[PDB]
């Protein structure tokens, strides 16, 4: 059981598996409480990707930083901020100080960069929650493979919008992958191209949802390259984020992914009290009794 | 409700001078539509509550400014935001400095004071020079309320100050929301269980004009380019000149009334009910409007709760807006 | 060290009508400049409503009279108001006219002879000026003097502090009859009678509080 | 664009008391002068507009709202139709005792949402400015000094000027009124004469009042008394629950009961 497994096609073919029950629970809301965008598309229109593997590419980046700079002039109380490796991040802060991006992003937010220490982690994790809660701003970027995207969990104010950036690909790894996938082509039936994607979005997708933890909870989660629009990416994404990912949201600029931020947070900074869910996405004793409700619960809930 | 509520309210406006009043979310940048409302706010607050009084401070590059005190007449505080239009707005804010300056000139006022403060807050970064959690245990401590009016999203720290010292967190939508927001923030908002209910010692003064064609006059300057007062406004505390009514002693402390103005806010008191609004046409043995002898031409019947006469939208948006009786319960 | 000398220097340099103050003040001997820099740093349920409903207002003289009058008016008012509409004929006569144009022509009643406020303007500005040293003194005598007095207080610091109070009181007393000595002896004009009403009524309340605490004395 | 709105106190025991006077003036001269002051403001200009309201004891029923005798038109049905509803009105009439004083809130406040209501009809291009005169004769009754202040300042918020005409005796809440609303107040000294003073004083309207030298104003006292023994009051204890005016410190307030903290 996990909030994320997708899909689960796979899960059955690769664990020598044959399950009752293949379930997906559809979130069911009486407010958006979530808009996920692809920022696939950069302020000069710059192709956003990673596809250099980890070598830098100048003008990428700087609509990565643009991109962090003016969501962090729109959103409060917390930025986390996935990179795909740590030498990746280590060169992207490298370079997001030669060129002047950094003492800007200091100036709207506080940073609070990952390193891997076991000790250092946790300072900088504590920082980053004691400046979601005096005052200022806070904005925590890591990787997104470590254990800081494991347990530790970002709740109502800690992560507002969690930023993906590029599309995690195990791309350091030796002939192990090489092996792994020629065993999956071999003696289980899935493909190269198959198994690559569903390691890469099941790694994504865990990441940015953790943001969430109630209905009365909002986060903004953005994608940022293009490739998480081309189908099959976006196909491996679980079901409860691709119901709220519109097509007119699917590859934005980063401007206009920024006025889309801007409109959720006025949208969805109002109150939204207990009396807005008793009807729809919230049920009381005798709401349960009834079997139009019941009608309803079967119509949520589905099997693949 | 019918409750207690803070009708002596010396309120005081914290406005951002930050880097994010520049933005143009608004129609013209923030600052202006801001400061507009904010002249349509003191105009109000004047307009309802006569007691009462407003100070404003812009915060500005990490300090911050008493930019007008702490005074009870809407002139220099409007003929201040017209000259405030003309500002640059240069830095980060400061809400440390700011709450800092309105809890030195907010100690001292007496006890049944509700003492507000009102910050109009838009950036996210809330750069202090201090810590602003010993702050809000302080304004927890000093019985203060302070009320946080939001743009363009929520910070956590504006929540639990809005939530610990007393206030209310709102973020903006529109103008005609935010319109919404500062119209709230006009009325007197209820008290909780600390504050002090005192009885404040008033003078009422009578209005003297040159007694008898000035046999025996005192003729003075004022008391705060003056002319030379023949007359008007005395003290019963300390016999001194006064030209305008209502304003708080300059040399005794007393707070003068002309009590009209006691009466300028007794429907807080007493106050109004609900409409019951029905649009159909149902049972309308009484085809005019007992408001003004008019024909009820839409589908909005608005009947009252004690009486039970007869209302139309226009006696319904007079009625609860600005005579705050019911004609029939009168008569 | 000679930190408060520093202090009250930049005062009276960045603000020169203090320093005029302070001079008229300590310079003319009605006290001395340590003390004037020194003091110088829930359901609400309402029970009798009916007030609120009659307010302020004093009891004006109504005396209606017994409730025959109501009937011999209602009488008299039902069988007015059946015959009616003259519109040429009953509505005026000239003569009235003629004495309304003569009471509203500027000689007459209900014109008051008012909005008249004749006024002294003689000497204007060097006057003004001398008025706005006057008055910003007496102010501060009077800031000094109205805020300690309120509450009696009733300790030996504040009963000391009520007596250079008094001091500098009967000082600008007679330094109020000295500048009026100096002024108004030039074009014999210009009541400044109003200073003298602010100190005598300084003058009073001392009096006053003295032969009260006298009475509260034992 | 204008708008004169006369209140006219019809109270029944008053104009009664004032035909069994058998003085020169009655009630049939106070409405022939408020009709011809209407007809003279409809007169003016063609855009006026005019609305006559009658306060009776115990109902506010508006009076207002071919060419047989000469006049114009719709002034000739004016006059009829203001004519009608006062015969309706006065002659077909009723008898109480507990309620026997003149009311002046309430049809105030009617004329407030009349003007409220007539100011909604005005199109983009005009802009309608509007006066209420109060043609009062009676005395008013004290009970509704907590309704009638709350009209003034609807008049004090809506820019209606308030004029009043008193005939027979000074009324202070009235001269508050037109205190307050930048109004105009005049105490009549002769009676039969009153259109004279209405075609001069009242008539003009507000681009006239800076124009023509008028009678100045008397001072307005604004006398101050408890809610305790009714007498009047220099310096008086305000309580900021109740908000109400006592003369006496006392430990124990009476208007809200209030366990008063004692220091
Ligand atoms: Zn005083
Ligand atoms: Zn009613
Ligand atoms: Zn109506
Ligand atoms: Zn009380």
């Amino acid at each position: 059981t996990s909030g994320t497994l997708s899909p689960l096609d796979i899960y059955p073919k690769i664990l020598d598996f044959h399950p009752v029950t293949m379930a997906t629970f559809t979130m069911t809301l009486a407010r958006v409480c979530l808009c996920p965008m692809i920022i696939g598309r950069g302020n000069d229109q710059v192709a956003i990707s990673s596809k250099f593997e980890t070598r830098e590419d100048i003008a990428v980046i700087r609509n990565y930083g643009n991109l962090l700079l003016e969501m962090s002039a729109v959103v409060p109380d917390g930025i986390v901020a996935f990179f795909t490796s740590y030498q990746y991040m280590e060169s992207t802060v490298a370079s997001w100080y030669e060129q002047g991006i950094l003492e800007n992003i200091q100036r709207n937010k506080l940073l609070f960069i990952e390193t891997q220490d076991g000790a250092e982690t946790s300072v900088a994790l504590e920082k980053y929650q004691e400046a979601c809660e005096n005052g200022r701003g806070a904005i925590l970027l890591s990787v997104a493979r470590g254990k800081v995207s494991e347990g530790i969990d970002f709740v109502h104010h800690y992560g507002r919008a969690v930023i993906m950036f590029g599309v995690p690909y195990v791309y350091t790894q030796s002939r192990i992958l090489k092996a792994r996938l020629e065993y999956l082509r071999d003696q289980f039936q899935i493909r190269e191209n198959d198994f690559l994607t569903f390691d890469a979005m099941r790694h994504a997708a865990q990441c940015v949802g953790r943001a969430i933890r109630g209905k009365t909870d909002y986060g903004l989660m953005v994608f940022a390259d293009k490739r998480f629009a081309r189908g099959d990416k976006r196909g491996k994404l679980p079901r409860w984020i691709q119901e709220h990912l519109t097509d007119a949201n699917l590859n934005l600029t980063v401007d206009e992914g920024v006025q889309v931020a801007k409109y959720f947070l006025r949208q969805m900074a109002q109150p939204f009290h207990r009396e807005d869910q008793l009807g729809l996405s919230l049920l009381s004793l005798e709401q349960l009794e009834s079997e139009e409700t019941l009608k309803r619960i079967e119509q949520i809930a589905q099997q693949l | 409700g019918q409750v207690r509520l803070g009708m002596m309210r010396h309120l005081y406006v914290v406005v951002d001078g930050s880097r994010t009043m520049e933005d143009q979310d608004l129609k013209p940048n923030r600052l202006t539509c801001t400061l507009k409302l904010l002249e349509y706010f003191v105009e109000e607050y004047f307009d309802q509550n006569p007691i009462s009084q407003i100070g404003i401070i812009v915060t500005k590059s990490k300090r911050a400014e008493k930019l007008t005190e702490l005074s009870g007449n809407p002139r220099k505080h409007i003929t201040s935001l017209k000259k405030a239009v003309d500002m640059t707005c240069h830095g980060e804010p400061s809400l440390y400095n700011s709450l800092s300056i309105a809890m030195q000139t907010l100690k001292h006022m007496p006890g049944h004071t509700s003492r507000e403060v009102l910050i109009i807050f838009s950036s996210l970064t809330t750069c202090d020079p201090s810590n602003i959690y010993d702050l809000i245990k302080t304004l927890k401590a000093a019985k203060i309320r302070v009320s946080v009016i939001g743009l363009s999203a929520e910070v956590r720290v504006c929540t639990v100050l809005a939530r610990e010292t007393g206030g209310t967190y709102h973020v903006i939508l529109d103008e005609s929301h935010y319109k919404e927001l500062l119209t709230h923030h006009v009325s007197p908002p209820p008290a909780s269980s600390s504050s002090e209910c005192s009885l404040i010692r008033m003078g009422f003064p009578q209005h003297t004009i040159a007694s008898l064609s000035d046999q025996d006059a005192k003729p003075s300057f004022s008391m705060a380019e003056p002319g030379l007062t023949l007359g008007g406004y005395f003290c019963p505390q300390c016999r001194a000149k006064y030209c305008e009514l209502p304003v708080e002693c300059k040399i005794c402390g007393l707070t003068l009334v002309s009590a009209p103005h006691l009466a300028r806010s007794y429907h807080h008191l007493f106050p109004l009910d609900a409409f019951q609004e029905i649009p159909l046409e149902e049972y309308n043995g009484e085809r005019f409007c007992y408001g003004c002898q008019g024909e009820l031409k839409d589908q909005h019947v608005y009947v009252c709760a004690v009486c039970q006469n007869v209302f139309c939208v226009d006696c319904d948006v007079f009625v609860h807006d600005s005579l705050h009786c019911c004609p029939g319960c009168i008569h | 060290a000679n930190k408060e000398l520093e202090e009250k220097n930049r005062m009276l340099q960045e603000d020169p009508v203090l320093f005029q103050l302070y001079k008229d003040l300590v310079v003319s001997q009605v006290i001395s400049a340590e003390e004037f820099w020194a003091n110088r740093l829930i359901a609400l349920n309402l029970k009798k409503s009916d007030r609120y409903y009659h307010g302020p207002t004093p009891i004006q003289s109504l005396q209606y009279a017994t409730s025959q009058d109501i009937i011999n008016s209602f009488q008299s008012i039902r069988q007015e108001m059946e015959a009616y509409t003259p519109k040429l004929t009953q509505v005026l006569s000239s003569s009235a006219a003629s004495s309304t144009i003569t009471a509203l022509s500027p000689g007459g009643a209900l014109m008051q002879g008012g909005t008249q406020q004749a006024i002294n303007q003689m000497v204007p500005n060097d006057i003004q000026s001398e008025l706005k040293h006057l008055y910003v003194a007496v102010g501060e005598l009077l800031r000094h003097f109205w805020s300690c007095f309120p509450v009696n207080t009733p300790f030996l610091e504040e009963k000391v502090v009520k007596m250079k109070s008094n001091l500098e009181r009967f000082q600008v007393t007679k330094l109020c009859p000295f500048q009026e000595k100096i002024r108004r002896q030039y074009l014999s004009t210009n009541l400044v009678s109003h200073i003298e009403e602010m100190l005598q009524t300084a003058y009073n309340k001392l009096h006053t509080w003295q032969s009260r605490r006298l009475m509260k004395k034992t | 664009l204008n708008l004169l709105v006369i209140v006219v106190d019809a109270n029944p025991i008053w104009w009664g008391k004032q035909a069994l006077k058998e003085s020169q003036f009655t009630l049939s001269k106070c409405i022939d002068a408020v009709m011809v002051l209407g007809n003279s403001h409809l007169f003016m200009n063609r855009s006026n507009k005019l609305a006559v309201i009658a306060s009776h004891i115990q109902e506010s029923r508006f009076l207002y709202p071919g060419s047989k005798d000469g006049k114009y038109e719709l002034l000739t049905s004016a006059n009829e139709v203001i004519v009608e509803e006062i015969k309706d009105l006065m002659t077909k009439s009723d008898i109480k005792g507990q309620h026997t004083e003149t009311l002046l809130a309430g049809s105030l406040a009617k004329a407030l949402c009349y003007i409220h209501r007539m100011n909604k009809e005005v199109k983009d291009n005009q802009e309608m400015k509007s006066r209420i005169l109060v043609i009062k004769a009676a005395e008013d009754s004290a009970l509704q000094y907590m309704n009638f202040m709350n009209v003034i300042f609807a008049a004090q918020k809506q820019n209606i000027l308030i004029d009043a005409c008193v005939l027979d005796s000074d009324s202070g809440l009235l001269q508050q009124a037109c205190d307050i609303t930048g109004g105009l107040y005049l105490k009549v000294p002769q009676m039969p004469s009153l259109l004279q003073y209405l075609l001069w004083v009242f008539l003009p309207d507000q681009d006239q009042r800076s124009q023509l030298i008028l009678p100045p104003p008397v001072h307005v006292d604004y006398r101050a008394a408890c809610f305790c023994h009714r007498n009047l009051i220099e310096i008086g204890y305000v309580c900021s629950v109740c908000l109400s005016i006592f003369c006496n410190f006392s430990p124990i307030c009476t208007t809200c009961e209030t366990a008063f903290k004692i220091s």
